[PDB]
C-alpha cells in the first residue's frame, strides 16, 4: 500500500530550534522543554521554549487561582473526602448568586461569592491572555489575526458569563462552573427560551461548526494530498505558486466548479470559524434580553 | 423588532463577506482562458479584486497579484476534439514533457529560504548535526521501484532544517549520478526502500539538480511533478 | 473557461469505469463515469422530492417534507405517498454521494495527487448511512429515520434526543461534541497563523514557518508544525464525525434508557458507593 503521510515514517532532530528574534525580548524564554519522539510521528517532536513575562505569570497565576477556587468548593462539597471528591467529580458545581442577590456583590461566599471571585480570576486570565495573543505577533512583527479570532471566542464566553447577565440585572443568569451542571444549564437556557432550534442565529453557528468540520476535512485532506509536492510550505506557495498549489486547485474546480487559492483558503478558514461564536454570541445576547421565547419570535418571523 | 434588525443585517453581511472571499480567492488563475490560451468571453459574475503586494525577505522582491498570468514554459499538448471540453494529448512523453500529473510550474529557480536566510533544505551530511532520531533510518537501503527491480540506493535524507523533517532520499543510481525521490512517495521498509510510482528504469529520468548541496523551486516542482507523473505513466510497467 | 494554469492538467486518464468515453469536463466540471451517475442520482432524487412536494401539496422550500415509513411498515416498503418515495430519494442520495466520492477518486488520479478527500467525505457518507440506514436497520424500522425536511429534521433531531433524557448525557456525543469544538478551535487559529504570516505589519516581509512555529512555542509552548497542522485538522474533523456516528449507532440498540443514568456505573463502583457525603452520599 502507498504511505498517507498521517504520520512520518523517519524522523530526524537537529539542535533545538530557539526561534525567531525579531523584537521579542529573549530574556523572557526559557529554555527548550523535552523532545518528545511520541508526538513527532505526527507533529513537531520539539516542547518549549515558552514565552513568559509579567503578562504571562498573571495569566498563569489568575486562571490557576480560577481553577483552584472551584476545586476547594469541590473537596467542600466532597466533606474533605478524596474517595467522594472522585466519586462525584461530574457532579459537583459552583454556582453563581441567587436572582434576589441581582447583580450585587452582597452574596455569603457559599451562596454565590465564590462564584465572582473564581468569576474575577477566569476574567483576568482570559483578557490577559489576549493581551498575549496580540503581543507576541506585534513582538515577531506578525498581523494581528490570531487576537482577532480570539476575540470571536471571547465574544461568546463574555455574552454568556457578563453582559448577558448584567443585561438580565443578575449574576443567577450566569454558568456555574461543573461538568455536568453546565450541560444542565445549557439544556435548561434552550428550553426555557422556547427551544433554541428556533434561534436563527443559533442554526447559523451550527452551520459553521458543521461547516468548520466541512472546510478542515477538506482543507487538511487536500494539504495531504498534495503533500508530495510540498503542499503545506503554504507561505512559499502564496509568494510562488507551485504544482501543489495548482493541482490542489484544480481538484476543487473539476469537483464542484470552483476553488481557491493557498492565501484565501485560510480566509475561508479563519470566517468560518470565527463565525461559529460571531453567530452564537449574537444569538445568546439577544434571548431573554430581547427575545423571550423563539419559537414565538419565528412564528412572527419578528 | 432587534432581533429581526440582526437577522437582517447579518445576512447582508455574509453576502458581502462572500463576495469578498470569492474576490480575494481570484488572485491566482485569472482572467479565465480559452484552450488556446486567450481570454475567455466568460468571467463570470465577480470582478478580480485590486491587487495587493506581497514584500519578498532575503531581497527576492515582491509579489502583486493579481497580476499577468504567464506558464512561462512550454506545453506539448494538443487538442483531441474540435470543441471545448475535451482532454489534451500529450505530443511526446508526458514524463519528459512534464505535462499532465508530471506537470511542474516554472517557480523561482532559487531555494526556499528560512527566517535567517540560509537554505531550508540541506543533504542531512551538511545539516550540523541532524540526524535520524526515530524510524528505520533509510540511508544504505536498496531503492526498488514498481517493476521489482532495484533502482539504485539511499545515500541521504534531505531535511527541512527549521521544520525538523525528512523532505527527500537522496539515491545513488548505477552510473553513481543521484536523484532526489520526495520523502511522500516512498515507503521505507527493513529491508528495503519501496518506490510504487516509477519502475526503476525511469529513475534515470528523474530531473536533476544544477548544484549537489542545494534544491531550488523549480527543481523541486520538476522532481515532484515527475515522480507522481509515474502512478499514471508508467502503470503498464506495475504490477500486481 | 480554464485557469490560465490549467490546460496542461487535461491530459486524458485516470477514469475508473468507461476508459474514454466520459473522459471530458463540462466548463470547470469534470465527468467521467461518476459524473454521469451522480447526475442520474442526483436528478432522479430531485424529481422524486417534487413529486413527493405534489402529493404533500406544498412547493414552499421549508415547508417540503419526505418522511420515511411509519414504524408499521418495519423494514418493508411502503406505498410511494407513505413512505415509498423517502425509501428511493435515500437509495438515490446515496448513489449520489457514493458516485461523488468515485467522482473524486478519478480526478485525484488524473492530477496524480492522494486520495485523502474522498476518503475524508467517506466519513460524512457514513455519518448519513449511520442515521438512515444501519441505525434503522438495528432498530428494526426505517421509521427510526429522519425525514427530508428542512425544519421536520431538526424536530426529529430534538424528539430522538429527548427520547433518551437531556442527550448532552451521551458519552459518545461529549466526546463527539469535544472533537467539533476543537476542530473549530484549530481552523480559527491554523487560518489566523498562516495569515497572521503572509501578512505582517505594514511594511515588513512576509515572515516564514519558522516565524509561525515561534509564534505559537512562544504562546503556549509548543508547535505542531506546517505538516501537523493539516493532519491534525483532518483527524479532528474525521473523529468528530466518527464519535457522531458511534453516538447514534449505540442509541436505541446497544443503550435505550436516559443517558444520564448510564453514568451510575461510576457512581456505584464498590469502594465509594456507600460513602456518606458529596452529592450521592
Ligand atoms: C458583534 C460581535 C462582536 C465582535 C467581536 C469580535 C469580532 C472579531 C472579528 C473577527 C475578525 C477576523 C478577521 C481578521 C482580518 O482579516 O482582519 C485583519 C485586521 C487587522 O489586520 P492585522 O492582522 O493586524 O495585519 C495584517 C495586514 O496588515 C492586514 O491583514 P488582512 O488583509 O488579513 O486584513 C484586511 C481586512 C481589514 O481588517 C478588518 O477591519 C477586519 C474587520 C472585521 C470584521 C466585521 C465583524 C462582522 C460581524 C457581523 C456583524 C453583522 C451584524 C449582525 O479586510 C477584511 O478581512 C475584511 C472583510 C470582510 C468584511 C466584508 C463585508 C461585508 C460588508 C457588507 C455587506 C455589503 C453588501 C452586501 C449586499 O483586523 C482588524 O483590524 C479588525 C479587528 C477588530 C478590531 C477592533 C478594535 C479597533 C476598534
Ligand atoms: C459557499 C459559497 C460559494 C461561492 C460561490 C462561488 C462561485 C465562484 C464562481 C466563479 C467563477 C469561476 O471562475 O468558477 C466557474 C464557475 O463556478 C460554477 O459554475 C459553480 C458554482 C458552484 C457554487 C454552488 C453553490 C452552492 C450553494 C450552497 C449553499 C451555500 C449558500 C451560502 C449562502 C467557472 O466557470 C467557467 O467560467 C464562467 C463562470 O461564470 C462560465 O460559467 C463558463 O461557462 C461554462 O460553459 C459550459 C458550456 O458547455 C456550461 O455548460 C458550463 O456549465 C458553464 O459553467 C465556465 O467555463
Ligand atoms: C438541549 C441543548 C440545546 C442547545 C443549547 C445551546 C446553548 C445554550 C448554546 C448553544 C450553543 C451552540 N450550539 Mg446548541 N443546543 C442544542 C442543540 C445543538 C445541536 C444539535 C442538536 O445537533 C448542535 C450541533 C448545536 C451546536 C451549537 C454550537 C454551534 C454553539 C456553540 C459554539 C461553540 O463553539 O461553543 C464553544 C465555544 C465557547 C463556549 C467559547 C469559549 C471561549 C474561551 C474564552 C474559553 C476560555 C477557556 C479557559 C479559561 C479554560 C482553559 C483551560 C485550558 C486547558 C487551558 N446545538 C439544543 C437545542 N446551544 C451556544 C450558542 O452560541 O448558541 C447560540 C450556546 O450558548
Ligand atoms: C435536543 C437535541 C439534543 C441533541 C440530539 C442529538 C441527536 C439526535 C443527534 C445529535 C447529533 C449531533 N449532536 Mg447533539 N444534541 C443536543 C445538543 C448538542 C450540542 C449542544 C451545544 O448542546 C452540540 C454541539 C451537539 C452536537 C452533536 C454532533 C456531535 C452531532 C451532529 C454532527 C454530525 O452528526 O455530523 C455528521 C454529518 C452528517 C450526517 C452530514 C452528512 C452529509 C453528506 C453525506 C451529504 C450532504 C450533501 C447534499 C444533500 C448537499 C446538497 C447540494 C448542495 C450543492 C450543497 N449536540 C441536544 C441535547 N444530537 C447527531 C449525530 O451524531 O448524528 C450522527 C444526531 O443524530
Ligand atoms: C473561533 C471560535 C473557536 C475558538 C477560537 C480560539 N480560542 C482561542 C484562541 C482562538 C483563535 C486563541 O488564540 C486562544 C489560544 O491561545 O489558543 C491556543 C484560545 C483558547 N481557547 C481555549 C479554550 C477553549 N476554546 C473554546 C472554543 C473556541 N475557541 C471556538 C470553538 C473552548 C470550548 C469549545 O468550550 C474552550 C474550552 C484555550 C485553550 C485558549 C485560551 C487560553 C486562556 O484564556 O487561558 C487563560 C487561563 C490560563 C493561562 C490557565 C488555565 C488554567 C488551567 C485550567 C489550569 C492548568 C493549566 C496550566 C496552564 C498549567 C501550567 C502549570 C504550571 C504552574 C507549570
Ligand atoms: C467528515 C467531516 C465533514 C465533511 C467532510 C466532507 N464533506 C464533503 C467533502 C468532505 C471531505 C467533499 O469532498 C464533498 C465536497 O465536494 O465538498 C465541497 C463534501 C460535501 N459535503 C456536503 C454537505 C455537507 N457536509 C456536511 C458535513 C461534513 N462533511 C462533515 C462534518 C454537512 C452537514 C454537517 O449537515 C452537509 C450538509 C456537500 C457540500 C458535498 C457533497 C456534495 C454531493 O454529494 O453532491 C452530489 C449530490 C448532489 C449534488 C445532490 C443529491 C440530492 C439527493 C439525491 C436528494 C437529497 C436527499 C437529502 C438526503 C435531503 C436532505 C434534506 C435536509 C434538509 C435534511
Ligand atoms: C489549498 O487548496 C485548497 C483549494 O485550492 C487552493 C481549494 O480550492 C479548496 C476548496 C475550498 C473552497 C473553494 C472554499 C469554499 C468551500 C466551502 C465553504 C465548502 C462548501 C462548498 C459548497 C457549499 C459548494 C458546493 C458545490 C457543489 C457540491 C457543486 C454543485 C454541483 C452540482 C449541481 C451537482 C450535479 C452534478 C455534477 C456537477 C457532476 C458532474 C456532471 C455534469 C457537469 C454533467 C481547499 C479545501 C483547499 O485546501
Ligand atoms: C493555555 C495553555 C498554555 C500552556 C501554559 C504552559 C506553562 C508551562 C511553563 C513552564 C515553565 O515555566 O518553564 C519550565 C521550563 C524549564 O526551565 P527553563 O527552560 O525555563 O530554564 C532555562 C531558562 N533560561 C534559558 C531562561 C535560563 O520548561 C519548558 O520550557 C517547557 C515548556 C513546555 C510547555 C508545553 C505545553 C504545551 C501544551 C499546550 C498545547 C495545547 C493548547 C493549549
Ligand atoms: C485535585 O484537586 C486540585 C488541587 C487539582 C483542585 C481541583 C480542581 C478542579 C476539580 C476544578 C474543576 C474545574 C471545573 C470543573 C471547571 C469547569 C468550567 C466550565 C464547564 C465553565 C463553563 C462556562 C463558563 C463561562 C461561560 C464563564 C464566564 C465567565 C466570565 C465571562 C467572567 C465574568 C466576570 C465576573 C462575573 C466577575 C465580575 C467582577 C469584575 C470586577 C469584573
Ligand atoms: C465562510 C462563509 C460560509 C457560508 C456558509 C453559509 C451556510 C448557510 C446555512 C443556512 C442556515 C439558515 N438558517 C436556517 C440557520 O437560518
Ligand atoms: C427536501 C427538502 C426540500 C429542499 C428544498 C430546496 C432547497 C431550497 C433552498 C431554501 C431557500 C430558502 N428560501 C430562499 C426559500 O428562503
Ligand atoms: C473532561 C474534559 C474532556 C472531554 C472528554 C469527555 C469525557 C467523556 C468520557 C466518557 C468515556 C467513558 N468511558 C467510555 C471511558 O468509559
Ligand atoms: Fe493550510
Amino acid at each position: 500500500a502507498e504511505y498517507q503521510n498521517i504520520f512520518s515514517q523517519v524522523q530526524v532532530r537537529g539542535p533545538a530550534d530557539l526561534g525567531m528574534t525579531e523584537d521579542v525580548n529573549l530574556a523572557n524564554r526559557s529554555g527548550v522543554g523535552p523532545f518528545s519522539t511520541l508526538l513527532g510521528w505526527f507533529g513537531n517532536a520539539q516542547l518549549g521554549p515558552i514565552y513568559l513575562g509579567s503578562l504571562g505569570v498573571l495569566s498563569l497565576f489568575s486562571g490557576l487561582m480560577w481553577f483552584f477556587t472551584i476545586g476547594i468548593w469541590f473537596w467542600y462539597q466532597a466533606g474533605w473526602n478524596p474517595a467522594v471528591f472522585l466519586r462525584d467529580l461530574f457532579f459537583f458545581s459552583l454556582e453563581p448568586p441567587a436572582p434576589e442577590y441581582g447583580l450585587s456583590f452582597a452574596a455569603p461566599l457559599k451562596e454565590g461569592g465564590l462564584w465572582l471571585i473564581a468569576s474575577f480570576f477566569m476574567f483576568v486570565a482570559v483578557w490577559s491572555w489576549w493581551g498575549r495573543t496580540y503581543l507576541r505577533a506585534q513582538a515577531l512583527g506578525m498581523g494581528k489575526h490570531t487576537a482577532w479570532a480570539f476575540l470571536s471566542a471571547i465574544w461568546l464566553w463574555m455574552v454568556l458569563g457578563f453582559i448577558r447577565p448584567i443585561l438580565m440585572g443578575s449574576w443567577s443568569e450566569a454558568v456555574p462552573y461543573g461538568i455536568f451542571s453546565h450541560l444542565d444549564w445549557t439544556n435548561n437556557f434552550s428550553l426555557v427560551h422556547g427551544n433554541l432550534f428556533y434561534n436563527p442565529f443559533h442554526g447559523l453557528s451550527i452551520a459553521f461548526l458543521y461547516g468548520s468540520a466541512l472546510l478542515f476535512a477538506m482543507h487538511g485532506a487536500t494539504i495531504l494530498a498534495v503533500s508530495r509536492f510540498g503542499g503545506e510550505r503554504e507561505l512559499e506557495q502564496i509568494a510562488d505558486r507551485g504544482t501543489a498549489a495548482e493541482r490542489a486547485a484544480l481538484f476543487w474546480r473539476w469537483t464542484m466548479g470552483f476553488n481557491a487559492t493557498m492565501e484565501g483558503i485560510h480566509r475561508w478558514a479563519i470566517w468560518m470559524a470565527v463565525l461559529v461564536t460571531l453567530t452564537g454570541g449574537i444569538g445568546i445576547l439577544l434571548s431573554g434580553t430581547v427575545v423571550d421565547n423563539w419559537y414565538v419570535w419565528g412564528q412572527n418571523h419578528g | 423588532d432587534l432581533a429581526s434588525l440582526a437577522i437582517y443585517s447579518f445576512w447582508i453581511f455574509l453576502a458581502g463577506l462572500i463576495y469578498y472571499l470569492q474576490t480575494e480567492n481570484m488572485r491566482e488563475g485569472y482572467p479565465l482562458e480559452n484552450e488556446d490560451g486567450t481570454p475567455a468571453a466568460n468571467q463570470g459574475p465577480f470582478p478580480l479584486p485590486k491587487p495587493k503586494t506581497f514584500i519578498l525577505p532575503h531581497g527576492r522582491g515582491t509579489l502583486t497579484v493579481p497580476g499577468p498570468e504567464s506558464e512561462d514554459r512550454p506545453i506539448a499538448l494538443a487538442r483531441t476534439a474540435v470543441s471545448e471540453g475535451f482532454p489534451h494529448a500529450p505530443t511526446g512523453d508526458p514524463m519528459k514533457d512534464g505535462v499532465g500529473p508530471a506537470s511542474w510550474v516554472a517557480r523561482r529557480d532559487l531555494p526556499e529560504l528560512d527566517g535567517h536566510g540560509h537554505n531550508k533544505i540541506k543533504p542531512m551530511k551538511a545539516a550540523a548535526g541532524f540526524h535520524v532520531s526515530a524510524g528505520k533510518n533509510p540511508i544504505g537501503l536498496p531503492v526498488r521501484g514498481c517493476d521489482l527491480e532495484i533502482a539504485g540506493k539511499v545515500v541521504d535524507i534531505w531535511v527541512d532544517i527549521p521544520e525538523q523533517m525528512a523532505r527527500f532520499l537522496e539515491v545513488e543510481l548505477k552510473d553513481g549520478s543521484t536523484r532526489l525521490l520526495p520523502m511522500q512517495m516512498v515507503k521505507v521498509q527493513s529491508n528495503r526502500v519501496h518506490v510504487n510510482a516509477l519502475s526503476s528504469d525511469l529513475f534515470a529520468g528523474i530531473p536533476t539538480i544544477k548544484s549537489p548541496t542545494e534544491v531550488t523551486l523549480l527543481e523541486e516542482d520538476k522532481i515532484c511533478g515527475y515522480v507522481a507523473g509515474g502512478l499514471m505513466y508508467a502503470a503498464p510497467k506495475r504490477k500486481s | 473557461a480554464l485557469l490560465s494554469f490549467e490546460r496542461k492538467y487535461r491530459v486524458p486518464g485516470g477514469t475508473l469505469v468507461g476508459g474514454n468515453l466520459f473522459d471530458f469536463w463540462v466548463g470547470p466540471f469534470y465527468v467521467g463515469f461518476f459524473g454521469v451517475a451522480t447526475f442520474f442520482f442526483a436528478a432522479l432524487g430531485i424529481i422524486l422530492i417534487a413529486w413527493s412536494a405534489v402529493l404533500q401539496g406544498t412547493w414552499n422550500p421549508q415547508l417540503i417534507s419526505v418522511y420515511p415509513p411509519a414504524l408499521e411498515y418495519g423494514l418493508g416498503g411502503a406505498p410511494l405517498a407513505k413512505g415509498g418515495l423517502w425509501q428511493i430519494i435515500t437509495i438515490c442520495a446515496t448513489g449520489a454521494f457514493v458516485s461523488w466520492a468515485l467522482r473524486e477518486v478519478e480526478i485525484c488520479r488524473k492530477l496524480g495527487i492522494g486520495y485523502h478527500i474522498p476518503f475524508a467525505f467517506a466519513f460524512a457518507i457514513l455519518a448519513y448511512l449511520t442515521l438512515v440506514l444501519f441505525r434503522p436497520v438495528m432498530m428494526g424500522a426505517w421509521g427510526y429515520a429522519f425525514p427530508y425536511g428542512i425544519w421536520t429534521h431538526l424536530d426529529w433531531v430534538s424528539n430522538t434526543g429527548y427520547t433518551y433524557g437531556n442527550f448532552h448525557y451521551n458519552p459518545a456525543h461529549m466526546i463527539a461534541i469535544s472533537f467539533f469544538f476543537t476542530n473549530a478551535l484549530a481552523l480559527a487559529l491554523h487560518g489566523a497563523l498562516v495569515l497572521s504570516a503572509a501578512n505582517p505589519e505594514k511594511g515588513k516581509e512576509m515572515r516564514t514557518p519558522d516565524h509561525e512555529d515561534t509564534f505559537f512555542r512562544d504562546l503556549v509552548g509548543y508547535s505542531i508544525g506546517t505538516l501537523g497542522i493539516h493532519r491534525l485538522g483532518l483527524l479532528l474533523s474525521l473523529s468528530a464525525v466518527f464519535f457522531s456516528a458511534l453516538c447514534m449507532i449505540i442509541t436505541g440498540t446497544i443503550w435505550f434508557d436516559q443517558w444520564v443514568d448510564w453514568w451510575q456505573w461510576w457512581v456505584k463502583l464498590p469502594w465509594w458507593a456507600n460513602i456518606p457525603g458529596g452529592i450521592n452520599g
